[PDB]
């Protein structure tokens, strides 16, 4: 995660996308419905 | 036309608007910006194409689909943004540099806005900075979002809307829970008030064993529409892919 | 006085070695990391970081304490 | 009976000992410093803003 | 923990201390601001600068 | 008091049609699956059909393509339209309410599949003859 | 750049749910207990616990 | 502008500063000489504690870490079923259990934490002693988020 | 389809003495909850059937205590501890855990 | 919004009357991390705001 090639696939249209981005969901805290989560930056952008 | 939970409404607080942004793209070399809100654009009340107006979600317990015109939507990041195009779910506009993007509808004195953070930076193409494309210069390869409405950068998946509860449907009287569906709409209801119970009522109906209004839920079965896979809706039981719509303004 | 909502930064990744840590940090915005030793000498340091980076911190037997953004303090003790 | 020892000032840690009287059965004795509060005496000089 | 004051629980009497090594994180004079504490050598009262 | 009245039966010709109605009272009508059962003279009963509180309709194999169960929750009734009548359709038809419509487990709470019929109407006679 | 798609959430809000296994890129799922979530009425559930 | 970092991050010994009243909470430093007048009724006449006829100690795999990284087993023959108190008589090894139910015959497994590479200490059960002898390996991990229970 | 069989088809009885009706299913009738969907009904001449037992051991309200239900798996029994004159009629076991619901052919109970 | 001076203006039709005074108003925040806006999800911490 957080580095180049963090997400990979054989092709743009290939459906076998594999990624390891260190996404972890967080327990909801606010009364209202929503999904909290945290994640590493896109390592593609980091390389860019 | 779903309504969802914008992090920044008009005043200070997160709240529910029909024009929440959820995601933004800013990769076009011209700085053209493509926005997706829960609202629609270029369609009339039944959904048929009509450029001058748009339809969106209602702020009422009947929660039908309401409408307005293009002349009262505005886009602004640091200063006002010039709209370039619109296609159903999607917008595209030129914006000055800034740290966040704001979509605002001004239905007279009814102002409803959503703002979302995005560090839009003035970008350029070539080996030198420049404020504007000069009149004279070399012609080089670039990529700009195609202003044409009928292009396609991809597709997005839509599903049947899930349950959408309300409280005007419910009521507490003499320690008994009643339902009050609006006129002529078969409204499905359920709860355990003790043992579990479910059905559909089209008229004011009483419930047995139900001591508190918070114990039950009622909502109309609106399966005649498709909604985006938004993260601020409780989906239907069967979340099968049921529609795809094109992502306009392909980065050509 | 009242309450405010404040973000929680990305939880860092601990990469470890003989008497010490290497925290891998990601923060889209200036976020404050503050650490201090748990012995006689605090040797506390505080600094704001942006982007993504990594910081090596020596941990003694007495231990080390670190606070990342608004997350609660975290304690450690070397072997 | 009286028994004396010297625990380490570390909050929350158990410290165990076995008090052994002359003929009676040995008795366990465990101590935790659940909390500590080092408070001095202070006087208000003034306020500023 | 002074070697004088006893703690009591209904049958148990105990006496603690004094500390092996005295310590205080606070210097002689401190500043309080919204729960934040600073070891600042503030000017004495009446000695405004 | 919980009550079911049946109506609409009588004499009929084979190949004809008739609509039966069952009006219910004394309970939350919309909250339960309604059943039509049958017993012709001298035989045991015979389950015919059910309509769920979600308007989900199930039928016995012998009644396919001819019997249609429907319901209106507003006026608290369940009806059975019968088409292509024949001789062995002659029977007393009973409108039946389950004492319980489903149960709940840790995976959720479920629909029509029941444990017992608590209420039966007096039943209405249909006689198909030439 | 990955686009992080978050499907619409689900509540079995007095039963029990389990996180199944999918084949999506970097798929992640988790279960939470007492939430009692509000969307636009102020309640989407019975059995707040 | 130039206040600097307040004491909530600067005070050494890792102890938390709180106001109204000003104080430092949970501050680990030094040692407390503590003396307790135990009530006599707490004790029990040794004629009632279950006199173990024999005990043999066998140290299992042990690792000298901050946590209870070691374990052992005591094979015991006793005379009566009771509640023997167990203790470690070394300053470099501390048990996890304090008292264990004891039968006439059996074996009890115990957990302990030590700082020495060699575990050659003394254990008492209902008073009587036994030497536990073994080698404790270096810790596999470089940490635990838990203070060293032994110096 | 679940086949439900009752025995005996005819059960002459005497007031004051016990009697029993036996019931067999072709399949198990346990739910995911563990509750078993077998129910015993009595039908009098000219009257709709009236539930006696549900959830094989549980007695319905107002039913006399002399009625009882036992069994497991596919084998079940309804026991009258002390037959009365009003107890004559046709007794049926039925199930609801499988679609379509299936009922036993019924046993006629009459005073000897 | 952040700026270097504050301006009050009355627009009595074309009758424009304004006053401007310097004040370095800086976008401030609360906590140990800067942020543009109060996020939807996060810890609830002590603040002091002018009562509306």
């Amino acid at each position: 995660p957080g580095a180049f090639g963090d997400i990979q696939a054989s092709s743009l249209d290939a459906t076998d996308i594999v990624a390891r981005t260190d996404i972890r969901l967080l327990k909801p805290s606010v009364k209202n419905i929503h999904v909290p989560y945290t994640q590493a930056v896109s390592g593609y952008e980091m390389w860019k | 036309p779903y309504l969802g939970f914008c992090p920044y409404c008009r005043h200070s607080a997160p709240c529910f608007s029909p024009i929440k942004i959820e995601n933004v793209w800013d990769e076009s070399d011209d700085g053209s910006i493509r926005i997706q809100v829960s609202a629609q654009f270029g369609y009339n009340q039944a959904g048929t194409a009509d450029v001058t107006k748009f339809r969106y979600m209602s702020f009422d317990h009947d929660h039908d689909i309401k409408e307005d015109s293009m002349d009262k939507i505005a886009i602004s990041t640091s200063g006002p943004c010039r709209r370039l195009g619109h296609k159903g779910y999607f917008l595209l506009a030129q914006c000055p540099p800034g740290d966040s993007v704001t979509v605002s509808i001004t239905s007279g004195a009814s102002e409803n806005s959503c703002t979302v953070e995005k560090k839009i930076r003035r970008k350029f193409v070539g080996r030198e900075e420049y404020l504007f494309p000069p009149v004279h210069g070399k012609l080089v390869k670039c990529h700009v979002y195609d202003h044409l409405k009928e292009t396609s950068a991809g597709y997005i998946t839509m599903h049947r809307p899930g349950p959408h509860a309300y409280k005007s449907y419910l009521e507490e009287a003499s320690g008994e829970v009643y339902i009050k569906p609006p006129s002529g709409k078969n409204v499905t209801y359920e709860c355990k008030c003790g043992d579990y119970s479910t059905g559909i009522v089209s008229t004011r109906t009483k419930m047995n064993g139900c001591t508190k209004a918070k114990q039950c839920i009622a909502y109309k079965s609106d399966q005649t529409k498709w909604v985006f896979n938004s993260p601020d809706l409780i989906r239907h039981t069967d979340h099968s892919v049921q529609g795809k719509l094109h992502i306009p303004f392909r980065l050509t | 006085p009242t309450v405010c909502p404040v973000p929680l930064a990305h939880t860092p990744t601990v990469t470890k070695w003989f008497k010490g840590i290497t925290l891998h940090l990601t923060a889209t915005r200036p976020t404050l990391l503050t650490t201090r030793k748990l012995g006689l000498r605090a040797d506390a340091t505080a600094e704001w970081i942006t982007g993504t980076t990594s910081r090596n911190f020596s941990v003694g037997r007495e231990g080390l304490e670190y606070v990342w953004g608004n997350h609660e303090p975290v304690r450690v003790w070397a072997q | 009976f009286e028994h004396a020892t010297t625990v380490p000032n570390v909050p929350g840690i158990p410290y165990k000992a076995l008090v052994e009287r002359a003929g009676y059965a040995p008795l366990n004795l465990e101590i935790t410093v659940v909390s500590s509060e080092l408070t001095p005496s202070t006087n208000k000089e003034y306020v500023t803003c | 923990v002074n070697g004088v004051t006893p703690g009591s629980s209904r049958d148990l009497k105990v006496i603690a201390g004094p500390i092996s090594a005295a310590f205080s994180p606070f210097d002689h004079k401190v500043v309080i601001r919204k729960g934040l504490v600073y070891n600042y050598d503030f000017p004495e009262y009446g000695a405004m600068k | 008091e919980v009550q079911l009245v049946e109506s609409g039966g009588g004499l009929a010709k084979p190949g004809g049609s008739l609509r039966l109605s069952c009006a219910a009272s004394g309970f939350t009508f919309s909250s339960y699956a309604m059943h039509w059962v049958r017993q012709a003279p001298g035989k045991g009963l015979e389950w015919v059909s059910v309509i769920s509180s979600h308007y989900s309709t199930y039928y016995a194999d012998s009644v396919k393509g001819r019997f249609t169960i429907s319901r209106d929750n507003s006026k608290n009734t369940v009806s059975l339209q019968v088409n292509s009548l024949r001789a062995e359709d002659t029977a007393v038809y009973y409108c039946a309410k389950v004492g319980r419509s489903g149960y709940c487990t840790a995976s959720g709470c479920n629909a029509l599949l029941f444990d017992w019929f608590d209420v039966w109407g007096p039943g209405v006679l249909v006689t198909v003859s030439s | 750049r990955f686009h992080t798609v978050i499907p619409s959430p689900q509540v079995k809000c007095c039963g029990s749910l389990e996180c199944k296994a999918s084949s999506k890129a970097d798929y992640t799922c988790r279960v939470f207990g007492g939430v009692y979530p509000f969307m636009w009425g102020g309640a989407q559930c019975f059995c707040d616990s | 502008n130039n206040s600097g970092r307040p004491l909530q991050e600067t005070a050494p010994f890792g102890c938390k500063i709180e106001v109204e009243p000003l104080r430092a909470s949970n501050c680990a430093y030094g040692h407390i000489p503590i003396s307790i007048d135990i009530p006599d009724a707490a004790f029990v006449r040794s004629s009632e504690s279950p006199t173990i006829l024999e005990v043999s100690c066998t140290v299992a795999d042990c690792i000298y870490s901050a946590d209870f990284g070691g374990s052992l087993t005591l094979q015991y023959k006793a005379d009566r079923e009771g509640h023997c108190p167990v203790h470690s008589h070394s300053t470099t090894a501390v048990l996890k259990e304090a008292t264990t139910h004891v039968t006439a015959v059996g074996s009890i497994t115990l957990h302990f934490s030590t700082s020495s590479p060699q575990a050659n200490f003394i254990v008492s059960l209902c008073g009587k002693k036994t030497t536990c002898n073994a080698e404790c390996k270096p810790p596999a991990d470089h940490i635990i988020g838990e203070p060293h229970k032994v110096d | 389809d679940v086949v439900m069989t009752q025995s005996p088809l005819s059960l002459p009885v005497t007031p004051g003495q016990p009697a029993s009706i036996s019931c067999r299913s072709s399949q198990s009738l346990v739910h995911s909850n563990g509750n078993t969907s077998l129910s015993w009904y009595q039908q009098k001449a000219g009257h709709p059937p009236r539930l006696l037992i549900y959830q094989v051991s549980n007695r319905y309200s107002g039913v006399p205590d002399r009625f009882s239900g036992t069994g497991a798996g596919t084998d079940f029994t309804l026991t009258i501890s002390r037959v009365e004159t009003e107890d004559v009629g046709v007794y049926y076991c039925g199930q609801g855990a499988h679609l379509p619901p299936a009922f036993g052919q019924g046993t006629k109970v009459e005073i000897k």
